[PDB]
């Protein structure tokens, strides 16, 4: 049992404006 | 190979999905036990079990009996162990049944020493049971299933998946801004994300309705036809044993 | 008046509906506290709570603390009590601290005794521990939140609902024959479903992503009016 | 903690209601 994996390091840029909750896990 | 089907929460399709998949696995010439690990005892429903027929592997074993004796046919290649139904006294009282049902694991690992299926699938429930631990750890394969909303995002990030599970989409349409969102931020960054997915499909819903698996019911379905794909994907991918 | 919500199964709407409702009851000029007794503690994310924001009543009670230290003021008339977060070990082995939280039901107690908030909705999970049990018991009503299908229909036949529950429906959306079969099923059938529903819309889905409840996201929201009627139906029938 | 209310009495009385237990078995298994 573990994390899923997730890796967040060119539209994604505008739903991470748009959407405060996926700014938040994204940095 | 044992795979476990376990939503990320609730509703998320995965009692309809493993109904689906069995049938699926079964029409490619596998032998298949489907287990229903769920005390809601809902999978059976997809097998045109009676509502009122209260056996299954679980409810055997609380009453003394042989959990063996609670299996149902449904082809000559699909077999169906229900989990029982449950009293209102028991629903609301989990103590008192939760620990005494941990026979059901060397049960199930004999069942797959003895090679008669080629797959037992287990429909999970989001819980963290003593008996769902046991029973995820019998699994050579595990698929974590979710939708496509802010609240499987979320948890996502804050809730663990078995071990080596992948991530299957259910019950997706596009056309929502923010689930498009979502979604092609998962592409981008949720690394066990299966390669298909399945479709929001009215016959995905009626299905349930009419007691059968998606694929019985209507085979040309474009789910029914991703299930399948699915299927075709295990049978490549999660045939090797643990 | 002290009002629990429930789900009949996960991912229903339940927490959704719980902020929407509350915000629409601070519209209506009530005070209210929303506690969120789920222990995915997602509640808190509605009313823009920082993600690593850990606190929470369970949260507090766990670590030895003051649990109405955790406590949080979202407008003058809405304050939000989290969970709280779990470590991963917490949330799979429910068993080391459930039994840990009973003061909370006392805690409550005191809290509707005195009087300092007209409503308290509680978010509760649908497990059936003694905790839910026993913060169902202190409930004046409760809402069971359903989707219209099959899964919740089988549902409604086979397990109980909090005692007295009315039945709201969430997501009710365009293109499903079954679900409008099994709807007018309902209608002739449920006795305890209530008059209004929520349709599967838009603003429902984004007000999470935009970390608010549904009617401060977009308060002409179809959605946000189908729950301000929810809203008022509570003021009128809920009150006492 | 008690079963849903749920009355089948007045069912078999709308034409509307009687297609939707033909079409489907799982509804026409609760009602009768
Ligand atoms: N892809 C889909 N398209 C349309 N309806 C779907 C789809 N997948 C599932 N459904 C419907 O959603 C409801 C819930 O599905 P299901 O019971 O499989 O979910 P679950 O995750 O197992 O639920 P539970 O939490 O009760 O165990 C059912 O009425 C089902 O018919
Ligand atoms: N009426 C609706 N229309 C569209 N999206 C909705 C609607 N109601 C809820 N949602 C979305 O569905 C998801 C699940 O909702 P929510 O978290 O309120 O459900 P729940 O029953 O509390 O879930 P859980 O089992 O996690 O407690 C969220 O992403 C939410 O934004
Ligand atoms: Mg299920
Ligand atoms: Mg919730």
């Amino acid at each position: 049992f573990s994390l899923p994996d997730i890796d967040y390091a060119e539209q994604l840029a505008a739903a991470l404006k748009r959407w405060p909750l996926l700014a938040e896990f994204a940095q | 190979a044992v795979l476990g089907l376990q939503g990320v929460r609730g509703g998320v399709g995965t009692t309809t999905i493993t109904a689906a998949l069995a049938w699926s696995l079964q029409m490619l010439g596998e032998n298949v036990l489907v287990v229903d690990a769920c005390p809601d005892n809902l999978l059976r429903l997809s097998f045109n079990v009676d509502f009122t027929h209260r056996q299954g592997w679980a409810r055997a074993m609380l009453d003394g009996q042989d959990w063996r004796d609670a299996g149902l046919r449904y082809t000559s290649q699909l077999d169906l162990l229900p989990f029982g139904q449950l009293s209102i006294e028991e629903q609301e009282n989990p103590q008192h049944w939760q620990t005494r049902l941990s026979d059901i694991c060397s049960g199930l690992q004999q069942l797959k020493a003895s090679g008669r299926y080629q797959w037992i699938l287990i429909d999970l429930p989001r819980d963290a049971s003593q008996i769902t631990h046991q029973l995820l750890s019998l699994c050579d394969h595990s698929l974590a299933i979710v939708n496509v909303d802010a609240n499987c995002h979320i948890r996502l990030h804050q809730q663990a998946l078995p071990d080596g599970a992948h991530i299957l989409i259910n019950n997706f349409r596009i056309g929502s801004q923010v689930q498009d969102d979502i979604y092609q931020l998962w592409l981008q960054s949720q690394r066990r994300l299966l390669p298909m997915l399945i479709h929001r499909d009215e016959a995905m819903a009626e299905c349930l309705a009419a007691k059968q698996p998606v694929g019985e019911y209507r085979s040309d379905a474009l789910a029914a036809e991703e299930i399948l794909t699915l299927a075709n994907w295990c049978l490549l991918n999660y045939s090797g044993l643990k």
